[PDB]
RNA sequence: AAAAGUGGUGUACAGGUGAGUAUAAUAUUUUUUCGCUUAACUUAAAGUGAAGGCAAAUCCUUCAUAUUGCAAAAGGAUAUC
């Protein structure tokens, strides 16, 4: 089963992720089939922006990710939430309004 | 090269015949079983129908 | 005339005659298919 | 040598295939007879 | 309602070690041409009937039906009136 998931890298208290295409039953950090992108969870801040707004840097090869979702790849919950923001899949969870 | 094509083509003709004949002689046996089983069933089914006039 | 007479006249002779004939119709169907299959093989042999 | 043996063999199958189709027909119409 | 089980899937992944092992091999790269795939993933179609054994079953055994003729299946659950 191919999966679009994250490979935890970095150092202690400095997480960094690789968006990868790997078989489900393999080691988390083993060499995958492809590296589709990267994901940094800690939000950053523009250098000369004093407004206080934060952002998150995410590099993603949308063209390569769409092909794997088209052939039957199963993204994890975290990668699903990311792919839903860019506008590829529908969200799995939503804030209840009532 | 023509000898290989001619020799190979003839090999296929020998197979289609051996396959058709094998399948033919098989349907005959399967057809005879339908006969022995039909004459018995027909003889047994027409008897009942003959007692309901 | 009455319910008992009309109900007694009716019997399984019709139902029996129907079931038996129906089984023979499907039997002839199996023979028709087998007879047909033999024709599809007869025309192929003399063809080749 | 071998052709004469295979040609006649085909006639046998063509003959048997004709007989079987005749029996299955002799029974088909027979079923129709009692079906009337 | 609990406690043991029966069955399904998973324990073929992850994790650990370097004892043994002395090699050219049906090894491997490029181009051309291909084949196989009965579990899981993705899309779709069709079919999901009948008995017996164990306390019972989606367990085991077996049958009908499934282009021709060989060849399959298993049931469980929730609403509406
Ligand atoms: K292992
Ligand atoms: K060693
Ligand atoms: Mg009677
Ligand atoms: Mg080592
Ligand atoms: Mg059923």
């Amino acid at each position: 089963v191919l999966k679009l998931r994250l490979a935890r890298f970095g150092r202690t208290n400095a997480p960094f992720y690789n968006i990868v295409v790997a078989h489900a039953r393999t080691a988390r950090n083993s060499k995958p089939l492809e590296v589709i992108g990267t994901y940094d969870p800690v939000p950053k801040k523009d250098t000369y922006d004093t407004t206080g707004k934060l952002h998150k840097d995410i590099k993603l090869d949308v063209t390569r990710a769409k092909y794997w979702i088209g052939v039957g790849a199963q993204p994890t919950d975290t990668v699903w939430r990311l792919l839903s923001l860019v506008g590829i899949l529908d969200p799995k969870y939503k804030k209840p309004q009532p | 090269w023509d000898a290989k094509d001619a020799a190979k083509a003839a090999k296929k003709e020998r197979k289609v015949l051996r396959e058709k004949m094998q399948a033919a002689e098989e349907a005959i046996e399967l057809a005879e079983r339908m006969a022995r089983h039909a004459v018995r069933e027909i003889a047994m089914r027409e008897k009942i129908i003959s007692l309901q006039k | 005339g009455d319910a008992f007479q009309r109900r007694e006249k009716a019997n399984e002779d019709f139902a029996i005659r129907q079931r038996e004939k129906e089984k023979l119709l499907e039997l002839k169907k199996k023979l028709a298919e087998q007879q047909k299959h033999l024709k599809t093989l007869s025309d192929h042999i003399d063809e080749i």
